[PDB]
């Protein structure tokens, strides 16, 4: 999957913490507690979505080669790939 | 000023450190069954900061408890800021000479958005229920009870301001006159036997302003035996 | 200018007699300005008697049906029948008042209070049941002594 | 003004008409029920709730009692917003 | 400045008045009605998908030109004593 | 809430799983997207406009279905019932712009890449007609969620404070609901196939 | 005797603080509870070091000014307040004898806020209200019976003056003084009124059945005679009283008892008290639910949300 | 007399009620209900510590009250508008009537600031009004919109300044008419100030911070000692009440 998803679920955490703040009325930097819980959930979600791109790609090679769909060694390895792009 | 923006980064580093630790207290008091937290009791503060700025208070100056002073508060020797008083510099600074005295429930402050810095020099007497908006007073002047100064007016040393005046917005007031009014004006000079009791007046209020400190001292050894 | 007189709310005070559902008469006053709803919900009505500006953009008016004399019929305010503002007031009519209506039926926000109001004396009409959302509706019957004036917010959602 | 102020003062003429203690004749549009028409007050209460039943209200006994004139019963209508 | 509202205030609000002295129904009945005629005549345009583009667009044109709108809709009949 | 989510994601699923028909659903797809776009164009109550805008979006999703390619179908449901559970547990009312702008279909949002795919598989498989109406109902579903903008982004900020306790409840799942603006990363992947 | 008033277990009952715990379970949540609190503490103590010199100033209860002392003077007599030895560790510490506190009625109303320090009486019925400020430190201040000292008002006395003068404060019976009200060492007879924001100076009399007017500037030494309103800066004559304004100041009266009976029920909760009325704020708002499904067995006490009977 | 005791308060009878005299530390509330009149304020208001609000207040939108303000609804209503500033211990009350026959209750629009030490009582002040320090606005006096009144002003009860322009003096008069750019910009550009400084204050409070430490531990002494109380306050109002009715059954007949 993509190479910087982490980072992105922790941009995502981040901006979770302030708007969870902004909606209570609170100033963006209050509760940083929040803000860890939140970049932590959103890391880990980001790869998990980053292992289902993988899992997606090898799943659509394996039933298009069973149906009879033979692909080419060279574009095989643009679908059963942990490439992390 | 990159001091600043150090001094803002440890400030803000440190605070959310509080804010952690406070809510683990918290966590653990709701683990013991006790909660004394959700008191709703007064959380006035008399020193008050604002975030970097700690007022500046003198050794042998005094501030009640019921008064109070924020951001950049100078506060002079032997000067006394009494009960109810109010005196605000979180987005101006104030500076107070020595012997000066803040009567009971006044307001001496900077607050407006083009107010300069409040200025107020030595042995000065600011009434009762005198508000003082970014203004400079000069030495050994009364001002009196219920007043108003507006922001850049200057209080020559000297004057007197009647009781229940209102000094427009950037008026001088001349040395050793007396002004009174709500469109103020001069409304004499001052007497000799006049300047005596505006000289014998801050003194007075020092020593006032020690014995309620010691009065004071003793209410929070009172309140220390209590928990200690 | 010179020693004329100071204004006073006296001035601008308009009184209108209101006489509600069960027929009792009642003195209301108001300020010139103001509309006829807001003094009607600021003399302490019931909740019942008021219900939305069924407009786009203006759900947080209240609104009362009142029964208006000929004799003020000319200052009501105009509304144009082919604008939007015409369909918000065809659709009050249609879905709030429905067989209730009189020739004397208008809407207690489209009356300005004026010098011209002074005196007059208007009626509450009645109105059928109506929801806009779960925590605004009207069941159909004045049984309840909760006035408009202590709701802190007008909610459209 | 919720009506007007010639009809409801034929209707008022017509039911003040069939009272057999008032004269068909000495009926003005702006009497007296005491001083001119001579009535106590059951006869007044018996008036207005004739009016009452003719123009379809229900007027209460203070507003009754300060009806005392055929030009303060038509005003009295007039003034009603829930008229018929 | 600001435009004069067009016409009298009088004849304005009896405009706005018109055709709504009646009790509305309830919807029940449109709803009910709407459902049986789907589930009951529907099934008549099965074949109608394979018909040639231009029938299909003068027929879409033609239930859109005589269209009658739910809204604000209004009878002479609901007024009147006899047919 | 819950009539708005569950019931046809369990519905659609067991169309997907076990369900043919030999015939066409294309006259109520034209009746959901023209009624529902219209109608929440001519409704001032908000209760009315959601019901309304709800019939078109169904209508999208018998697009979907329509053209096969279940994929866009389910990618677009779940970025609707996101929606939704944010939609229905609001407290501030800012956050209603951002339901706004993601249910027309506004670019950089999720609801954009949810509608795209439904309208990339229609074209794939030229189901021209029924396309254009799409975009038509599309140009006009912007008209009133601009006008649920004006009501409630162009407003004075009041959100009332708790007095009984549960103070603002449900903040974790609506501040949770609006990170919709970061799942485009992965949205734009070969990822619902 | 509610219901089950011999089954509801010690939370329920005690929200506050819970009893001693006993078993295992409960001990080990009390030791982690301790645990939890020395290292939150820590780590604030730590945060407030890393701050900076904001981290030295420390939250701490303010002392009770409500009632407070004052040096006993030798020069000044102690007519108002009373004089009470002095506290063992005050007299072992800062060498003090004897304090002067002040003479409260027992139906009197000081708001928890206000300011009344040393030698004050406090009539009968009389109430000080919030931010108010009444420092009899030189001199004395005496308030009389069913009188009220209304918010941001400021009482002082002078014992030295321009004219070396001492003079107290003397306020009498069935006065009203208004919201910041300043009143400087001079006398207000029974049943007179000063309006809010005015200002009465040194030495002057206010005579019974007067009103000082709103805004309005007492000079020194002036004497305002009965049945008249005096008004501006400086107070001239304006009107004679009207018959409706003498009621009115009795009503005023009236009206300011019946406001302190109601703040001085409000003000003295206890910690605990207040902590029980918020859980039963909560019962009660989740009680107004009326598909709740105790609705269909049991029937609540409106005041304490307790189980009262048996609905069915 | 009064008695200081409510058996008809929602919350029941108070159990245990404790003299002033015989507090050791403040325990003053900023915001508290007086029986069933209950304050209404939003998630983002700034109130002082050492301010007050209690009874029928409602607040709005970005609203502070500052140090030692006293907003006290017991005789009436108060309403304080969005982004509406209540300066250094200035005073809104309410009276029962007023003599204009209008509501009594204290209406203040939105963008309103009010200067230190000023009194607003049952006046209406309508939207972007500055009201000056030292300034008493009386008993159903109007102050329309986008106006200025000078600081140390007397409106007299049921008075009038017009929209437009800037009064000042006791009693007011007319002093000289607003700008058009005055109206447009500058009463926002005075309660945005003033909100901003509010906002400053609000970021950098912890609530309910770490004062009660200290009363904790005199708690925690008191049952070591073994004289801590332990009071069934639900049952106690309950017994109150029910003797309380077998009091009042037992002398009318
Ligand atoms: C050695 C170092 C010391 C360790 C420091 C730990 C930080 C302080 C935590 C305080 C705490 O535990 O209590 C707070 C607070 C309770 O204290 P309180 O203020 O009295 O309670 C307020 C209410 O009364 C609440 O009342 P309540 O008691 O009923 O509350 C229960 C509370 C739970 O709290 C507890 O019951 C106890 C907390 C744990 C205690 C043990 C931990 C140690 O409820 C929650 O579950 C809160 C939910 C908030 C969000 C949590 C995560 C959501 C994930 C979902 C995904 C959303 C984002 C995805 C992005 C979107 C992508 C599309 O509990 C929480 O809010 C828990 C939130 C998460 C805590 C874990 C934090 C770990 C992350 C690292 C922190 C980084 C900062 C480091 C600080 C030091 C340098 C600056
Ligand atoms: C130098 C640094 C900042 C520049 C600056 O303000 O100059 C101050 C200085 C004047 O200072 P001043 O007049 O006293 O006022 C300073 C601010 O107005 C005072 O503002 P303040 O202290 O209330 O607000 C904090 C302050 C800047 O203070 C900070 O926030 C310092 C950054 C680190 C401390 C924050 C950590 C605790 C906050 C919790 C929030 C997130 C939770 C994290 C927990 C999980 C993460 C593991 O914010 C700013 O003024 C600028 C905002 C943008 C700067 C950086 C923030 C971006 C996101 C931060 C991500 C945090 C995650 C890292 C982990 O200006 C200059 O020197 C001129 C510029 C040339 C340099
Ligand atoms: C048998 C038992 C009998 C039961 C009868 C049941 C009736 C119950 C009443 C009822 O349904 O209530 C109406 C009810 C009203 O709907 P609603 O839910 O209350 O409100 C929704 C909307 O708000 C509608 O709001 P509204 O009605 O209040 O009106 C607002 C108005 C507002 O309108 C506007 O403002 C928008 C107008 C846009 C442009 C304006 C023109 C400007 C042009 C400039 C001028 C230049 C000149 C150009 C000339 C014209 C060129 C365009 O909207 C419209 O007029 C447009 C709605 C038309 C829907 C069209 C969708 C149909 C399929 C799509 C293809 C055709 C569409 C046309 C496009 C194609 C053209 C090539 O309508 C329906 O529910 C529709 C179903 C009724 C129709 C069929 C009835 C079934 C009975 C079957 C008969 C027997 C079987 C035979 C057929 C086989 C089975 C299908
Ligand atoms: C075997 C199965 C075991 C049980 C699994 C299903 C039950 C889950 C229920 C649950 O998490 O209860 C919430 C409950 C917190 O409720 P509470 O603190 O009593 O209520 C405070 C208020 O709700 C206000 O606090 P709040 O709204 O901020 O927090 C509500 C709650 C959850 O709030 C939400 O519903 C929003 C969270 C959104 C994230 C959704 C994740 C789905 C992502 C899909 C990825 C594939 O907060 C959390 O995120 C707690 C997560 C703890 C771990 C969950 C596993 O979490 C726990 O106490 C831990 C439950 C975990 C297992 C024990
Ligand atoms: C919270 C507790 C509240 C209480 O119970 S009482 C405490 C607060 N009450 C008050 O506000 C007391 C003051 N109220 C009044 O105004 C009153 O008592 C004040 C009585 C003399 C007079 O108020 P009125 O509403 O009776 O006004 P008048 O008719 O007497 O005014 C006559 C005159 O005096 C002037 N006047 C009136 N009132 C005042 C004032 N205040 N200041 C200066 N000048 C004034 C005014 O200019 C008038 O002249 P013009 O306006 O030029 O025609
Ligand atoms: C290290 C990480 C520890 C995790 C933090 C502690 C758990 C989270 C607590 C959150 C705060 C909520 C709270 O109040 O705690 C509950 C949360 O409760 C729990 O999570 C406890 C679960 C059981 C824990 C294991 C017990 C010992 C097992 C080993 C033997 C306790 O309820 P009380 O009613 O206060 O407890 C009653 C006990 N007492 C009378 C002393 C007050
Ligand atoms: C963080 C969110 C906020 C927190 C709150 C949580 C809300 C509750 C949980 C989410 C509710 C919405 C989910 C809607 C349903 C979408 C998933 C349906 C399944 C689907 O799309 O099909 C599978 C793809 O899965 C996939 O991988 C689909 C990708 C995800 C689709 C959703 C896109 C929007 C996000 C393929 O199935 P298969 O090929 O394995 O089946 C063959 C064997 N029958
Ligand atoms: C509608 C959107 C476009 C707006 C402008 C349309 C103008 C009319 C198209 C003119 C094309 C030129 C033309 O006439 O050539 C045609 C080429 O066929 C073609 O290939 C026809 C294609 C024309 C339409 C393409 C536009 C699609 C844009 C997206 C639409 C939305 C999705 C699809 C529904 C047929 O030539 P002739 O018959 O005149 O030659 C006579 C000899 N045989
Ligand atoms: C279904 C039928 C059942 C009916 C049963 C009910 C019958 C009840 C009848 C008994 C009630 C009475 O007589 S009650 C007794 C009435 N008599 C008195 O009170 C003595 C004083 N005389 C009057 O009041 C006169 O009415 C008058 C002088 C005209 C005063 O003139 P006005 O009037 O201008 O005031």
């Amino acid at each position: 999957g993509w190479a910087y998803s982490g980072e992105w679920g922790m941009l995502a955490g981040f901006c979770f913490g302030t708007l969870k703040n902004v909606q209570e009325g609170k100033a963006w930097f209050r509760r940083p507690y929040i803000h860890g819980a939140g970049m932590i959930a959103g890391y880990y979600l980001f790869k998990a979505a980053a292992d289902w791109e993988d899992e997606a790609l090898k799943r659509i090679i394996t039933r298009y080669e069973r149906k009879g769909y033979a692909i080419p060694e060279d574009r095989k390895e643009l679908f059963a790939a942990n490439q992390y792009k | 000023n990159p001091i600043n923006g150090l001094k803002t980064i440890l400030h803000r580093v440190g605070f959310a450190m509080r804010e952690s630790g406070q809510a683990l207290e918290r966590v653990g008091c709701r683990l013991q069954g006790v909660y004394s937290f959700e008191e709703k009791l007064n959380r006035h503060a008399t020193v008050l900061p604002m975030r970097h700025n700690v007022p500046s208070l003198d050794k042998t100056s005094w501030v009640a408890p019921s008064g109070m002073v924020s951001g950049s508060v100078t506060l002079g020797e032997n000067s006394s800021v009494w009960y109810g008083a109010i005196v605000r510099g979180d987005f101006q600074p104030v500076v107070v000479g020595s012997n000066s005295n803040i009567q009971d429930a006044a307001y001496v402050g900077a607050t407006s958005e083009f107010s300069g810095p409040v200025t107020i020099g030595d042995n000065v007497s600011v009434g009762h229920g005198a508000v003082l908006k970014g203004c400079t007073v000069g030495d050994n002047v009364l001002i009196g009870m219920n007043s108003i100064i507006s922001e850049h007016a200057e209080i020559q040393s000297g004057a007197v301001i009647a009781a229940g005046s209102y000094v427009e917005e950037g008026t001088t007031v001349p040395s050793g006159e007396v002004w009174a009014g709500s469109p103020a004006k001069k409304l004499r000079d001052v007497r000799a036997g006049e300047a005596e009791y505006l000289k014998s007046l801050p003194g007075r209020y020092t020593e006032l302003a020690g014995e309620h400190k010691g009065i004071m001292k003793v209410l929070k050894m009172k309140q220390a035996e209590y928990f200690a | 200018h010179g020693p004329a007189q100071t204004p006073t709310v006296f001035d601008k005070l308009v009184e209108v007699t209101v006489v509600d559902m069960n027929g009792i008469r009642h003195r209301v006053r108001g300020l010139q300005g103001q509309s006829l709803a807001q003094a009607l919900v600021e003399y302490g009505f019931p909740d019942t008697y008021f219900f939305p500006n069924m407009g786009f953009y203006t759900q947080h008016i209240v609104d009362a049906h009142v029964f208006v004399p000929k004799e003020f019929w000319g200052k009501v305010q105009n509304v144009d029948p082919e604008s939007d503002d015409g369909l918000a007031v065809k659709r009050m009519f249609r879905d709030i008042v429905q067989d209730y209506q009189r020739d004397t039926s208008f809407f207690a926000s489209y009356i300005t209070l004026g010098a011209e109001h002074n005196g007059m004396t208007v009626g509450i009409g009645p109105i059928k049941p109506w929801i806009l959302h779960s925590e605004w509706a009207f069941a159909g019957v004045h049984d309840s002594r909760n006035k408009q004036f202590d709701k802190p917010t007008v909610e459209i959602w | 003004g919720f009506l007007d102020k010639d009809s409801v003062t034929e209707r008022v003429l017509h039911v003040t008409k069939h009272f057999e203690k008032i004269d068909a004749s000495k009926v003005s549009p702006a009497a007296s029920f005491e001083k001119d028409l001579g009535l106590d007050s059951l006869d007044v209460v018996e008036l207005v709730m004739a009016l009452e039943e003719e123009f379809g209200l229900e007027i209460p006994d203070a507003e009754a009692d300060k009806i005392a004139s055929v030009g303060d019963a038509i005003n009295y209508i007039c003034s009603n917003p829930m008229a018929k | 400045y600001k435009p004069e509202v067009p016409g009298n205030t009088v004849d304005n609000w009896t405009e706005l008045r018109a055709s709504w002295n009646k009790e509305r129904a309830s919807s029940l009945g449109t709803n009910y009605y709407l459902n049986v005629a789907v589930m009951g005549f529907a099934y008549w345009l099965n074949e109608a998908y394979y018909f040639p583009p231009r029938t299909l667009y003068v027929g879409a044109l033609v239930f859109f030109a005589l269209y009658v709108r739910k809204a604000y809709f209004s009878t002479p009949y609901a007024f009147k004593h006899e047919y | 809430l819950y009539l708005s989510t569950a019931p046809k994601l369990s519905l659609f699923t067991f169309w997907a799983s076990s369900w043919h028909h030999d015939f066409s659903v294309g006259v109520f797809i034209l009746f959901s997207m023209f009624i529902g776009s219209i109608g929440a164009y001519g409704q001032p109550a908000l209760r009315s406009l959601f019901a309304y805008s709800t019939i078109n979006e169904i209508g999208l999703l018998l697009l979907a279905v329509e053209t096969a390619g279940f994929h866009t179908l389910y990618q677009h449901l779940g970025i609707y019932i996101i929606t939704q559970l944010l939609l229905w547990n609001l407290t501030d009312k800012r956050l209603f712009a951002l339901c706004a702008v993601s249910l027309a279909g506004l670019p950089p949002f999720a609801g954009f890449f949810g509608k795209a795919w439904i309208f990339w598989h229609a074209m794939s498989v030229q189901a021209f007609s029924l396309l254009a109406a799409a975009l038509f109902c599309t140009l006009l579903s912007l008209v009133y969620y601009l006008r649920v903008i004006r009501l409630f982004w162009t407003a004075p900020v009041h959100t009332a404070a708790s007095f009984t306790g549960a103070p603002n409840q449900t903040t974790l799942t609506s501040a949770c609901a609006v990170a919709l603006a970061f799942a485009p990363v992965m949205l734009v992947k070969p990822f619902v196939i | 005797m509610s219901l089950f008033k011999s089954s509801l277990p010690a939370g329920f009952l005690f929200p506050y603080r819970h009893p001693k715990a006993k078993g295992l379970v409960e001990g080990t949540l009390y030791g982690l509870g301790s645990l939890f609190r020395g290292v939150g503490a820590a780590l604030d103590e730590l945060g407030s070091m890393v701050q900076g010199p904001q981290g030295s100033v420390k939250d701490h209860v303010q002392p009770n000014l409500a009632f407070a002392p004052v040096h006993r003077k030798p020069d000044v007599p102690v007519n108002a307040g009373q004089v009470v030895p002095a506290p063992p560790a005050a007299a072992r510490t800062l060498k003090i004898k004897e304090v002067v506190v002040p003479n409260k009625h027992s139906t009197a109303f000081v708001a928890a806020n206000a300011n009344v320090l040393g030698n004050v009486k406090l009539g009968a019925g009389s109430s000080v209200w919030y931010g108010a400020v009444l420092r009899g430190d030189v001199n004395g201040i005496e308030v009389g019976a069913n009188s009220n000292i209304q918010d941001n008002a400021i009482v002082h006395v002078s014992k030295y003056s321009m004219d070396g003068t001492a003079r107290p404060t003397v306020i009498g019976n069935n006065v009203t003084i208004g919201h910041a009200a300043t009143v400087h060492a001079c006398t207000i007879e029974d049943n007179c009124l000063v309006g809010m924001g005015a200002t009465v100076l040194d030495g002057a009399t206010v005579k019974s059945g007067s009103i000082v007017a709103a805004g309005a500037v007492v000079p020194p030494n002036t004497t305002i005679p009965s049945g008249q309103v005096w008004a501006g800066s400086p107070a001239k004559f304006l009107r004679h009283l009207e018959p409706e304004e003498a009621s009115f100041i009795g009503k005023s009266a009236s009206c300011y008892a019946e406001l302190s009976a109601i703040h001085k029920f409000e003000q003295s909760k206890t910690f605990e008290e207040q902590y029980t009325e918020s859980c039963i704020i909560k019962d009660r708002a989740a009680l107004a639910d009326p598909s709740n499904s105790v609705h269909q067995m049991w029937e609540y006490d409106s005041q304490t949300a307790l189980v009262a009977r048996a609905k069915r | 007399g009064v008695s200081s005791q409510f058996f008809d308060a929602p919350n029941g009878p108070s159990v245990k009620q404790v003299l002033i005299e015989d507090e050791w530390y403040n325990r003053q509330r900023s915001i508290f209900p007086l029986l069933d009149k209950e304050p209404y304020y939003p998630v983002d208001v700034f109130v002082a510590p050492n301010a007050v609000v209690c009874g029928d207040v409602d607040i709005y939108g970005g609203a502070s009250v500052f140090f030692g303000a006293v907003l006290r609804g017991d005789l009436n209503k108060i309403r304080l508008g969005n982004r509406s500033a209540i300066l250094d211990r200035a005073v809104v009350h309410a009276a029962r009537a007023v003599p204009t026959g209008l509501n009594a209750a204290t209406l203040i629009g939105e963008k309103v600031t009010v200067e230190p030490y000023a009194v607003l009582r049952s006046c209406r002040v309508e939207p972007k009004v500055i009201i000056g320090a030292r300034s008493v606005v009386c008993e159903g006096a109007v102050v329309e919109s986008e106006s200025i009144l000078a600081p140390n002003s007397v409106v007299p009860p049921a008075r009038r300044i017009p929209s437009g322009e800037l009064w000042g003096g006791s009693p007011a008069k007319f002093i000289r008419k607003l700008t058009d750019h005055e109206r447009d910009r500058v009463l926002d550009d005075v309660s945005t100030h003033y909100h901003n400084l509010a906002t400053m204050f609000r970021r950098e409070a912890l609530e309910p911070g770490t004062a009660w430490r200290d009363v904790e531990a005199w708690r925690q002494k008191l049952v070591d000692q073994g004289e801590y109380e332990w009071i069934n306050f639900r049952e106690q109002k309950y017994l109150m009440r029910l003797q309380h009715e077998a009091e009042a059954l037992e002398k009318l007949t």
